[PDB]
C-alpha cells in the first residue's frame, strides 16, 4: 500500500474534483460523514483504498486531497454542501482575488501569496503517508489560476519531491462553453511550463464530453453539472487500478511503463463506453464484442481526434463488471482484423487488459443508466498531434498581432516566454511527427 | 474582487450619476430611505459591489459627489434619491469652471482635489477587497473633464493595482452648441488613452438622433437622453450586481475585451430602444447589432469587431440564444476580425430591467469608433486653426504644446484603429 | 495708440470706449500682430453692437488676417447668427476662402452650425467649393453622417 494526493486546481479542479470524491465515496461504501461499515479494520489499516484515504482514530475515513483556489466562492460550496464533513477544513485552501483568467497572474503575483502555505499543508498530508507514491494534479488549461498557479506548484512539487510520480487531469478549453478569449495562449504557456515536472497528463477535451453529453444522453444544453458528473465516471475508471485490487496499472510508476514509452509524449487517449440516459432504464445489455468496438469509435473519445490517422504505441483495456477474460480476448482477436489498428514498428502489438469485476457506480442524480459491463481504454496514438495543432492555431491568430500579451507583461512575465512555450510546442508537434 | 467606489463629477456627470443609482436601487428592491422591499434573494446577493452595509440593515451607496459648482448639490438632493447618499461624501466647491478644462485640471479644480482623494481614502480602506473605480462625467464642460481626468491620474498614482473604469460623455453641437467644448473633449481624451482601463462611450450626438429619428421626439431634453444612458449603464452593469454563471468583475472584463492597451473605448448598445413614459430572441440579436440601437454615434458596419459582451436579460432559453448568436457572426462574419478567434462572449440574466419583459445590452470594442473620434478631431482642428478663445486656456497656466500634444495623440488613436481594421489573418 | 486701445475695446465688448476711441482718431482698421482688425475681434466675441457701430465708420467688412480669415469666416465658425446676418447685409464676400481652403460654409457646417448654413446657402455660397484636401461642405456631411446637415445641403 503506497499513498497517493490528490491537489484539484482553480474552479474546474475543485467541481472535477467534488464529482470525482462524491463517486468515490460511493464506490468504496464510505459515507459523508467518513463512516466505512465494511472496514474492519478502524483507525488504521493497509488496504487498496487506503492509499485514496487517511483513518481517524474514530473510524473516519478522510480524503488525502487538497483543494486550493485563489478566489473562495467555488470552495465555500465545498464547505457547506453533502460532502462538507468528509475533508479537514485545513486541506481547502482560499486566497480573495483570483488570477483573472491570466496565466501570469496565478503564476507570479497572485500565486505567489499563497504557494508556500498550500505546499506547507500538503507535507502535513505525505507525513501522515508511509510511502507515498505520488500526486493526482486536476486542473484546467484555461483559468489563470488553472494554468499559472498549477505550473507554479508543479514546480515546487518537482524541487520538494523528487523521485515522486506526478499525473494531470487537465481540461482542454472548448469554444461552446470557454470564459476567456485568452484560454489558448494560458494553455500554451502552461504546457510549455509543466512539460518536464509531469509523468502523464490524461487530457478531457470540453468539446468531446460536450458533444457526449448532447449525443449519447440527449442533453440539449449541457451544464458543468452534466459534464463533470460523465468526467468523473472516466477518472474513476483510470484511478479504480489505484484503488483496488488488481494486475494492470497498479502503481503511479505503471501508468509511465505501460503508457509512456518517451518522456515528452506523456498524453494518452482515453475512450469509454457505455455511456447511455437513464432515462432508458430497461436498455438492452451491450456484449464484451460490442462494447470493445465502441473503443474505436472518434465518437466516444475523451480528446477529439481520428486515431485511423495515426499510430498507436500503447492501448491498455480496463474492464468494470460481467466481463468473461475469454470474451475479451475473442473480441480482440476480432479487432485486430482491421486496417485502422497501426502500431508503431518499435512497440509490440499487444494489448494489455485489466478486468475489475464489480459494475460501475452510478451516483444518484446523474444522468447515465446502469451498466452491467463498461470498458475504458487508454492509448497512446500519434492522433492526439491534432488536438495540439488546433490550440497552436488559435495561439499564432493572436500572437502574429501579439493581442493581449500586455495584460501578462504587466503581471511580471517577459515577452520572450511566449515565443519559448510555443517554440516547445512546435518541438512537440515534430515529436509526434517523428515517431509517426 | 468586490467593492466598487462610484465617483460622479460636474453637472452631466452627477445627473447621469443620479439616475445610475435610482434605476439600480429599484432593481435591487432598495428605496429612498435606504431599505430593502425586494423580493428576490437574487437582489441581495451581490449587493456590497455597489452598497456599504450600515447599522439597521440600511444599505448606502459607494458614491463621491464632486462639482466645482454649489449649485449641483441641491439639485442631487432634491431628486427622489437625494437623501440616499452619504452627507460626508458631497465635496463641493465654490467657484465652478465656466466651461474650461483648464480651470477644472490646473486651478480651481486642483483646489479641491486632496478633499476628494480624502474621501476616496476613506471609502477605499472601508472595503474587503477594491475591485476599482467607476467615474461618471461629460467630456465636453471644465469640471467633469479637467477636474475628472485629474483626479483619474491622482487615484491611478495612489491605487495603481485598481482597475479605472468610466462612463464618458462625448459632446455634440446637436444637444450643446458650445464652440469650446472640442477643445475639452480633446484634452480629456487625451488623459483617458493613458489612464484609464475601460472607458464607456455615451456620445449625446447618438443619444440626440435616437431622440429625434427614431423615437419621434422632435425636441429632446436632457431627461430624454438620460433615460438611453440609464438603461445602458444598467445593462453594462448587469454581471456586476447579478450573480449568474459567471462571475463578472471589471478585471476579468478588461481582459477579455482590450487586445491593446490604448484602444479601450467602447460602444454600447441597447434593445429595445424606449421613450419615457411610454420582443423575441431572433429580433433582438438583429436590434443589438443595428446602427440605430448603437450608443455612439457610428455605424459598425463600417469597421470591425475585435471584441463583443452581450447580455440578455429576461426569461428565455438560453440554446435560442447561442442560437442567434453564432447566427449573427455566420451572416455578419465580414464585421469580425479573424484573429481572434472565440471574441463574442454572452451572458443570461434572470433579473430583467423595469417595464421591460426582455433586454439585450451590447458591449462592442469595435475599430469603427474611429469615426466618433474624427468627428471630434475635424472640430478641434477647426477651432483650433484659428487660435479661437485659446487665451481662456493659456491665462489658467496651460501651455499651447499641450494642444498640438493632445490633437496627436487621437489622431494617432484613429490611426491605430484603421491598422487593426485592415490587419488580415493570413 | 489709440489703435492698440481700440482691439482691446472690440474684444472685451467695450461698447462707450469703441466710441470715444473713434472720436479721438483711432484706426477703425488697426491691426493685431496676426492682422486682426477690431471688426475681426467684436465678430468672434459676438460683440454684435461694436460690429454694427464699426461697419458704420469704414471698418472693411473683407479684411483678411495673415491666415486669410475674414469676420465673416470668424462669425461662422463661432456660430454668431445675427452677426453672420449684418456682415452678409454689409457686404461680406460669402465665398471668401481662407489659407485652409475653408469657406465659412465648411466652418459653420463642421461646427453644426445649421441655421447659419442655412443662411450662408440662401446668400449664394457655393456648395462645389473644395478645401485644400478637396472636400466641399456636403463631402464633409456624408464622411461625418450628419443627416441632418445633408438634408439641408440637398435643399
Ligand atoms: N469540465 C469543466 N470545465 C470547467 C469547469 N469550470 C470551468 N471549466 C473550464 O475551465 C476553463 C476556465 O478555467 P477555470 O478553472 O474556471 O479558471 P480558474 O482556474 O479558476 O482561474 P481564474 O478564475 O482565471 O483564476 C474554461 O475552459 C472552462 O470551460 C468545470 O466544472 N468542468
Ligand atoms: N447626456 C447628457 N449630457 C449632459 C448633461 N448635462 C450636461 N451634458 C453635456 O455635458 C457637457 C457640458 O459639461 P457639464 O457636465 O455641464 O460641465 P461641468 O463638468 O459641470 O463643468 P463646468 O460647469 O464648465 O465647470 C455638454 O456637452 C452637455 O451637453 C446630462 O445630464 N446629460
Ligand atoms: C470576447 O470575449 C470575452 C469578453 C468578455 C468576457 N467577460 N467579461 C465580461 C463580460 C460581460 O458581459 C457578458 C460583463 O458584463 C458587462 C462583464 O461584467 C463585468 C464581464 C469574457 C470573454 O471571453
Ligand atoms: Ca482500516
Ligand atoms: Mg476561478
Ligand atoms: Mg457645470
Amino acid at each position: 500500500m503506497r499513498e497517493c494526493i490528490s491537489i484539484h486546481v482553480g474552479q474546474a479542479g475543485v467541481q472535477i474534483g467534488n464529482a470525482c470524491w462524491e463517486l468515490y465515496c460511493l464506490e468504496h461504501g464510505i459515507q459523508p460523514d467518513g463512516q466505512m461499515p465494511s472496514d474492519k479494520t478502524i483507525g488504521g489499516g493497509d488496504d487498496s483504498f487506503n492509499t485514496f484515504f487517511s483513518e481517524t482514530g474514530a473510524g473516519k475515513h478522510v480524503p488525502r486531497a487538497v483543494f486550493v483556489d485563489l478566489e473562495p466562492t467555488v470552495i465555500d460550496e465545498v464547505r457547506t454542501g453533502t460532502y462538507r464533513q468528509l475533508f479537514h477544513p485545513e486541506q481547502l485552501i482560499t486566497g480573495k482575488e483570483d488570477a483573472a483568467n491570466n496565466y501570469a497572474r496565478g503564476h507570479y503575483t497572485i500565486g505567489k501569496e499563497i504557494i508556500d502555505l498550500v505546499l506547507d499543508r500538503i507535507r502535513k498530508l505525505a507525513d501522515q503517508c508511509t510511502g507515498l507514491q505520488g500526486f493526482l494534479v486536476f486542473h484546467s488549461f484555461g483559468g489563470g489560476t488553472g494554468s499559472g498557479f498549477t505550473s507554479l506548484l508543479m514546480e515546487r512539487l518537482s524541487v520538494d519531491y523528487g523521485k515522486k510520480s506526478k499525473l494531470e487531469f487537465s481540461i482542454y478549453p472548448a469554444p461552446q462553453v470557454s470564459t476567456a478569449v485568452v484560454e489558448p495562449y494560458n494553455s500554451i504557456l502552461t504546457t510549455h511550463t509543466t512539460l518536464e515536472h509531469s509523468d502523464c497528463a490524461f487530457m478531457v477535451d470540453n468539446e468531446a464530453i460536450y458533444d457526449i453529453c448532447r449525443r449519447n444522453l440527449d442533453i440539449e444544453r449541457p451544464t458543468y453539472t452534466n459534464l463533470n458528473r460523465l468526467i468523473s465516471q472516466i477518472v474513476s475508471s483510470i484511478t479504480a487500478s489505484l484503488r483496488f485490487d488488481g494486475a494492470l496499472n497498479v502503481d503511479l510508476t505503471e501508468f509511465q511503463t505501460n503508457l509512456v514509452p518517451y518522456p515528452r509524449i506523456h498524453f494518452p487517449l482515453a475512450t469509454y463506453a457505455p455511456v447511455i440516459s437513464a432515462e432508458k432504464a430497461y436498455h438492452e445489455q451491450l456484449s464484451v464484442a460490442e462494447i470493445t468496438n465502441a473503443c474505436f469509435e472518434p465518437a466516444n473519445q475523451m480528446v477529439k481526434c481520428d486515431p485511423r490517422h495515426g499510430k498507436y504505441m500503447a492501448c491498455c483495456l480496463l474492464y468494470r463488471g460481467d466481463v468473461v477474460p475469454k470474451d475479451v480476448n475473442a473480441a480482440i482477436a476480432t479487432i485486430k482484423t482491421k486496417r485502422s489498428i497501426q502500431f508503431v514498428d518499435w512497440c509490440p502489438t499487444g494489448f494489455k487488459v485489466g478486468i475489475n469485476y464489480q459494475p460501475p457506480t452510478v451516483v444518484p442524480g446523474g444522468d447515465l443508466a446502469k451498466v452491467q459491463r463498461a470498458v475504458c481504454m487508454l492509448s497512446n496514438t500519434t492522433a492526439i498531434a491534432e488536438a495540439w495543432a488546433r490550440l497552436d492555431h488559435k495561439f499564432d491568430l493572436m500572437y502574429a498581432k501579439r493581442a493581449f500579451v500586455h495584460w501578462y507583461v504587466g503581471e511580471g512575465m517577459e515577452e520572450g516566454e511566449f515565443s519559448e512555450a510555443r517554440e516547445d510546442m512546435a518541438a512537440l508537434e515534430k515529436d509526434y511527427e517523428e515517431v509517426g | 474582487m468586490r467593492e466598487i467606489v462610484h465617483i460622479q463629477a460636474g453637472q452631466c456627470g452627477n445627473q447621469i450619476g443620479a439616475k445610475f443609482w435610482e434605476v439600480i436601487s429599484d432593481e435591487h428592491g432598495i428605496d429612498p430611505t435606504g431599505s430593502y422591499h425586494g423580493d428576490s434573494d437574487l437582489q441581495l446577493e451581490r449587493i456590497n459591489v455597489y452598497y456599504n452595509e450600515a447599522t439597521g440593515n440600511k444599505y448606502v451607496p459607494r458614491a463621491i459627489l464632486v462639482d466645482l459648482e454649489p449649485g449641483t448639490m441641491d439639485s442631487v438632493r432634491s431628486g427622489p434619491f437625494g437623501q440616499i447618499f452619504r452627507p460626508d461624501n458631497f465635496v463641493f466647491g465654490q467657484s465652478g469652471a465656466g466651461n474650461n478644462w483648464a480651470k477644472g485640471h490646473y486651478t480651481e479644480g486642483a483646489e479641491l482635489v486632496d478633499s476628494v482623494l480624502d474621501v476616496v481614502r476613506k471609502e477605499s480602506e472601508s472595503c474587503d477587497c477594491l475591485q476599482g473605480f467607476q467615474l461618471t462625467h461629460s467630456l465636453g464642460g471644465g469640471t467633469g473633464s479637467g477636474m475628472g481626468t485629474l483626479l483619474i491620474s491622482k487615484i491611478r498614482e495612489e491605487y495603481p493595482d485598481r482597475i479605472m473604469n468610466t462612463f464618458s460623455v462625448m459632446p455634440s453641437p446637436k444637444v450643446s452648441d458650445t464652440v469650446v467644448e472640442p477643445y475639452n473633449a480633446t484634452l480629456s481624451v487625451h488623459q483617458l488613452v493613458e489612464n484609464t482601463d475601460e472607458t464607456y462611450c455615451i456620445d449625446n450626438e447618438a443619444l440626440y438622433d435616437i431622440c429625434f429619428r427614431t423615437l419621434k421626439l422632435t425636441t429632446p431634453t436632457y431627461g430624454d437622453l438620460n433615460h438611453l444612458v440609464s438603461a445602458t449603464m444598467s445593462g453594462v452593469t448587469t454581471c456586476l450586481r447579478f450573480p449568474g454563471q459567471l462571475n463578472a468583475d471589471l478585471r476579468k472584463l478588461a481582459v477579455n475585451m482590450v487586445p491593446f492597451p490604448r484602444l479601450h473605448f467602447f460602444m454600447p448598445g441597447f434593445a429595445p430602444l424606449t421613450s419615457r413614459g411610454s420582443l423575441t430572441v431572433p429580433e433582438l440579436t438583429q436590434q443589438m447589432f443595428d446602427s440605430k440601437n448603437m450608443m455612439a454615434a457610428c455605424d459598425p458596419r463600417h469597421g470591425r469587431y475585435l471584441t463583443v459582451a452581450a447580455i440578455f436579460r429576461g426569461r428565455m432559453s438560453m440554446k435560442e440564444v447561442d442560437e442567434q448568436m453564432l447566427n449573427v457572426q455566420n451572416k455578419n462574419s465580414s464585421y469580425f476580425v479573424e484573429w481572434i478567434p472565440n471574441n463574442v462572449k454572452t451572458a443570461v440574466c434572470d433579473i430583467p430591467p423595469r417595464g421591460l419583459k426582455m433586454s439585450a445590452t451590447f458591449i462592442g470594442n469595435s475599430t469603427a469608433i474611429q469615426e466618433l473620434f474624427k468627428r471630434i478631431s475635424e472640430q478641434f482642428t477647426a477651432m483650433f486653426r484659428r487660435k479661437a478663445f485659446l487665451h481662456w486656456y493659456t491665462g489658467e497656466g496651460m501651455d499651447e504644446m499641450e494642444f498640438t500634444e493632445a490633437e496627436s495623440n487621437m489622431n494617432d488613436l484613429v490611426s491605430e484603429y484603421q491598422q487593426y481594421q485592415d490587419a488580415t489573418a493570413d | 495708440d489709440l489703435g492698440k486701445k481700440l482691439l482691446e475695446a472690440a474684444r472685451a465688448g467695450q461698447d462707450d470706449e469703441v466710441r470715444i476711441l473713434m472720436a479721438n482718431g483711432a484706426d477703425v482698421n488697426a491691426t493685431d500682430a496676426s492682422g486682426l482688425t477690431p471688426l475681426h475681434l467684436a465678430a468672434t466675441y459676438g460683440h454684435l453692437e461694436i460690429v454694427e457701430v464699426l461697419l458704420k465708420h469704414g471698418a472693411d467688412v473683407n479684411a483678411i488676417d495673415i491666415m486669410g480669415s475674414t469676420p465673416l469666416h470668424l462669425a461662422a465658425l463661432i456660430g454668431h447668427l445675427e452677426i453672420v446676418e449684418v456682415l452678409l447685409k454689409h457686404g461680406a464676400d460669402v465665398n471668401a476662402v481662407d489659407t485652409w481652403g475653408d469657406t465659412p460654409l465648411h466652418l459653420a457646417a463642421i461646427m453644426g452650425h445649421l441655421e447659419i448654413v442655412e443662411v450662408l446657402l440662401k446668400h449664394g455660397a457655393d456648395v462645389n467649393a473644395q478645401d485644400k484636401f478637396g472636400k466641399t461642405a456636403f463631402d464633409i456631411s456624408i464622411d461625418n453622417g450628419n443627416e441632418d446637415l445633408a438634408e439641408i445641403l440637398q435643399k
